């Protein structure tokens, strides 16, 4: 017990979700019923300042931070020993909140917790914990959540337009979006007229498809809510894998529960369209190498970069290579990117250029009104080399732009 | 016409949770509380909130308790200068008074403006300021009980909190260094010879310190005690008064200070003497009580000798005296040396106030690493801000070079480092 | 099955007696002199089902009155500890329940489960409990029987 408690305290990020009455809803490490008293303490701390016409935000201690966010009827607490600020941790807790919303709908959540506040939300969230752990891991390693933008799978322009046209040709009345997915990467997105897709819903869909293997056994038909699109209603997503050996995931979002045969049609139709045009060989070739190396750019002393286009809302990044082979090093690099992004995107003190020269790496951030570019160099790289890398990578992205981005987003 | 309300000291209280263990004596926990006119129940409620915060953070890191609590309306900073003795400072968040569609005053609380390090350092400085003049809490306890402790706490902090201005607190308050007076070796040797001569001829004078132009020159005390003594001399003692040799503190009452508290706990009478701006501080053992004739004897002995020395520094300083585009703040941890070309004597900032938050955040990101580091940033206000941490030295440079790239900024930084820090 | 239980009375802070000798002694979380509530955990075995009690032993001081509307929300049941050495028994037992029903405001305050624990005449308290829709009365051992009956009720209502 003494050893178990000591190991529990040493985790780098505890996440607790609890109701406004104190009853546990979720704990990342440890059981919820063994942490019931501490969650009661959390609710008491929230209420103590709520009754003082105040609101508790965070508690900062040497080495760690407790962050409270209150999205009634829930209180979400994060005890993080990481570098993340209170704003980034609140963003992660809000991502957890939107993950719970994607399962319950905000209307149902508020109604069930205003009819009674002694309700145990774990009853509705039973079996959905692993989604929360997968989402937290994705935050830990996926640059999309920090970027708030989608990553496009590098694919030839002819092939990309062919598969996009195949996606568009297979449509139904109830469909709102058509998404083609490869390892949390976008291949082709077809949306309805004047129906934008928020990045947060796309990240929640990433986490939904990447959390379970039941989607690999055939066709899936599950109700999923898009909180940033419509928080008071349930969509219905048809999730399929085109070929057993591939990682191609097709997501078809619809407004109708009854319409499943039609969506299964619009999946089979798109598949046979792709087979007829012969683009499936090219797609398989692209899947065999679904990332590109830094060495393709040609500038030495570069290790990784992120480039997001503000106009399109899409970002590109090369494969994570040495020395970030291990999960710890990938997490550290993502944390460096998080620091750069948070500093350059301060609400009151925004910045347009950041250059960090640490003993382990060099970090660069160039943020304009059109794009944001984050770069990693070896510590031996100089400043003039950094600027030359900026210019060479800008040229290379403006040359590979057709292959790396969806330039002509289709529409039904 | 938006209205800006700066941060203000909402409240300040010192308590001890070990006092009043049984019910009904929670009021005994609160050793000191400001404002005093606040209701007793509210005082107990605030103290209990702080105790609960610390006891809750002890469930994730028993060795490291809470240092801060952020709320919508205020930020509360905790400190435990002595075991079980907790000071808490509650500071109001900055306020924007927006005019809505039909006026409708909207009170937005800007929760991200305050820098935690500034007010944490201010709280630590409050404790050390108390301890310089009244010693530790435990010593006063073993002397005269909770009653005596409370009288000492009130008598110091009632007058100390009046002089606290939290709107002007900035990075220099985080630093807590000493603004030294640069000099050559010959004048340094002259200073040492003079200090030895007077502290040996006067016998009972056991400690000494020499400052010029409000800047410290030579310090015979310990670093962490001379720090607070220099803050007292510069920000409290000199402004109240701002051969020509003149007594500045004394006539015979001399303030009693406590230095080397962690090792010897020495109580000394403090004596300050001025010739021009050449301040000389003598520190005498508490057993010896100076008389009117002693200071009269003291006046004669120091007298023209300090005046002769004082007229010597001014000539050399004037002799040593294009425009430096760099405006920097430099802090050295070996000697607590502090230099600043940004802040001038108003001391408040002389640059656009939106860049001090950037300068404070660079400091915030610095201390996570104990190695060489450099952060170069360009604000949306086309200002360049660099920060370098190397071998226990921190340098913050601000430049107005809106038409400049990274290479020119680095060249300017290197030129500054080569010239101003040769 | 997790239940939120409020104990009204027990001015003990550290020596709550009942809420110190109940069960476990781990998951202590003692903030009855700083927050106004004690947060304890107690596992209860009832009818092939194991329920957990998130017990809120709330302090009865006057500076914690404004926190009742917040600390009492979502409560499934409330336990009253009543001193048998008071002259205002019948006038202060009803006040506690009335203020609880005003602040907590459950969906069915009339049928809210209550339990009275006599601490340290029994006829008066028993008559009050009978006149208050047959509230179980236990004389305080006997701290275990109440919680099982507390578990017995409030499971009948929802479950």
């Amino acid at each position: 017990e003494e050893d178990a408690t000591e190991a529990w305290r040493l985790h780098q990020k505890h996440v607790f979700v609890l109701s406004e009455a104190g009853k546990p809803v979720y704990s990342r490490y440890g059981s919820e019923e063994a942490l019931s008293s501490t969650m009661g303490v959390m609710v008491a701390l929230v209420s103590f300042l709520e009754a003082d016409k105040n609101a508790i935000r965070s508690i900062h201690a040497d080495g760690y931070k407790v962050v409270f966010v209150r999205r009634s009827p829930l209180v979400l607490v994060a005890v993080a020993r990481t570098r993340q600020s209170a704003q980034e941790l609140a963003q992660e807790l809000l991502y957890i909140y939107y993950q719970i919303l994607s399962l319950l709908t905000g209307a149902q959540l508020s109604h069930i917790f205003q009819q009674k506040q002694n309700y145990d939300l774990r009853r509705l969230l039973s079996g959905s914990e692993r989604i929360t752990d997968n989402l937290l891991q994705l935050m830990a390693r996926d640059p999309s959540f920090l970027m708030g933008a989608a990553r496009c799978l590098p694919l030839a322009a002819a092939v990309r337009d062919t598969v996009s046209a195949s996606l568009q040709q297979a449509r139904a009345r109830s469909l709102v979006f058509s998404i083609l997915l490869a390892r949390n990467q976008l291949v082709a997105l077809v949306r309805r007229k004047d129906q934008f897709l928020h990045p947060i819903d796309l990240h929640l869909l990433f986490n939904l498809i990447s959390s379970s293997s039941s989607f690999r056994e055939g066709e899936a038909w599950t109700p999923v809510c898009l909180p940033k699109f419509n928080a008071a209603g349930f969509f219905h997503a048809h999730i399929s894998y085109l070929e057993p050996d591939t990682d191609l995931c097709l997501l078809l979002v619809s407004t109708d529960r009854e319409d499943f045969f039609a969506v299964s049609d619009c999946r089979r139709r798109f598949q046979e369209r792709l087979r007829k045009r012969g683009a499936h060989l090219a797609l398989r070739e692209a899947l065999r190498t679904p990332y590109y190396s830094v060495a393709q750019v040609g500038i030495p002393d570069l290790r990784h970069f992120l480039y997001k286009s503000k106009s399109s809302g899409l970002f590109t990044s090369p494969e994570i290579e040495a020395p970030y082979t291990s999960e710890e090093e990938q997490e550290r690099l993502l944390g460096l990117y998080q620091y750069l992004h948070s500093r350059a995107h301060n609400a009151s003190r925004p910045l347009k250029t950041i250059y960090y020269t640490g003993p382990n790496e060099n970090l660069l951030a160039w943020v304009t009104g059109a794009f944001e570019l984050y770069m990693c160099y070896s510590p031996l790289g100089t400043k003039a080399s950094a600027v030359s890398a900026i210019h060479k990578l800008m040229r290379w992205i403006r040359k590979e732009e057709d292959r790396l981005f969806i330039l002509t987003p289709l529409t039904y | 016409q938006e209205k800006q309300f700066p941060p203000a000291l909402l409240s300040f209280f010192i308590y001890n949770p070990r006092f009043g263990p049984r019910e009904g004596q929670e009021e005994n926990k609160i050793l000191f509380y400001h404002p005093n006119e606040v209701e007793k129940n509210e005082k107990i409620r605030n103290v209990g909130l702080c105790e609960a915060i610390v006891q809750f953070t002890r469930t994730f890191s028993p060795s490291k308790p809470a240092k801060s609590l952020h709320t919508q309306k205020n930020r509360q900073f905790f400190n435990e200068p002595e075991e079980n003795f907790w000071m808490v400072m509650v500071v109001r968040n900055p306020i924007i008074e927006k005019q809505s569609k039909d006026g409708k005053p909207v009170i937005e609380y800007q929760e991200e403006e305050l820098l935690d390090k500034v007010y944490s350092s201010v709280l630590r400085q409050c404790y050390s300021m108390y301890k310089l003049f009244n010693g530790t809490f435990l010593k006063a306890m073993e002397d005269g009980g909770v009653k005596l402790l409370k009288e000492r706490l009130e008598k110091f902090f009632h007058r100390y909190l009046q002089t606290l201005h939290l709107q002007s607190c900035d990075l220099l308050d985080i630093f807590g260094g000493i603004s030294f007076f640069p000099l050559d070796k010959m004048t340094y040797l002259k200073i040492q010879s003079f200090i030895n001569r007077m502290e040996e001829s006067l016998n009972i004078v056991k400690y000494t310190a020499f400052l010029y132009n409000d800047q410290l020159i030579w310090s015979g005390l310990e670093q962490d005690d001379m720090r607070i003594l220099y803050k007292y001399l510069t920000t409290s003692l000199f402004p109240r008064h701002i051969h020509y040799g003149r007594f500045l503190t004394g006539p015979c009452r001399f303030p009693k200070i406590f230095v080397n508290t962690d090792d010897t706990y020495e109580e000394l009478h403090l004596i300050v003497y001025k010739a021009m701006s050449a301040a000389v501080c003598f520190m005498i053992d508490a057993s010896v009580h100076p008389t009117l004739d002693f200071c009269r004897r003291l006046d004669s002995i120091v007298g023209p000798q300090l005046t002769v020395l004082a007229s010597d520094i001014c000539e050399q300083f004037n002799i040593n005296k294009k425009e430096p585009q760099f405006k920097f703040i430099y802090f050295n941890h070996m000697n607590l040396a502090e230099k600043s070309t940004v802040h001038m004597r108003k001391s408040l900032t002389s640059v656009h106030p939106d860049l001090m938050k950037i300068l404070g955040d660079i400091n915030s990101d610095f201390t996570r690493v104990d190695e060489d580091e450099e952060i170069i940033v360009k604000a949306m206000s086309d200002y360049w801000v660099v920060g370098k941490k190397s071998d226990r030295r921190e340098l913050y440079v601000i430049l107005n070079q809106k038409n400049a790239n990274l290479i020119e900024v680095n060249e300017e930084v290197k030129k500054l480092c080569a010239t101003q820090f040769n | 099955v997790l239940l939120k239980v409020i104990i009204l009375g027990d001015s003990g802070v550290g020596k709550t007696s009942l809420m110190n000798q109940y069960v476990n002694k781990k998951f202590s979380n003692q903030y009855k002199a700083t927050i106004g509530a004690d947060f304890l955990t107690k596992e209860v075995m009832v009818d092939d089902r194991l329920v957990t009690m998130q017990i809120w032993d709330t302090a009865g001081q006057e500076r914690f009155q404004s926190l009742g509307v917040a600390f009492y929300r979502g409560a499934d049941c409330c336990v009253l500890v009543f001193d048998v050495t008071a002259p205002n028994t019948f006038k202060t037992l009803d006040s506690w329940r009335d203020e609880f029903l005003i602040q907590a405001s459950p969906r069915d305050p009339e049928n809210f489960p209550f339990v009275v624990l006599g601490i340290k005449a029994t006829k008066r308290a028993q008559a009050w409990c009978y006149s208050k829709n047959n509230i179980p009365y236990f004389e305080t051992i006997n701290v275990e029987q109440a919680f099982q009956t507390i578990a017995r009720n409030a499971l009948k209502q929802e479950t």
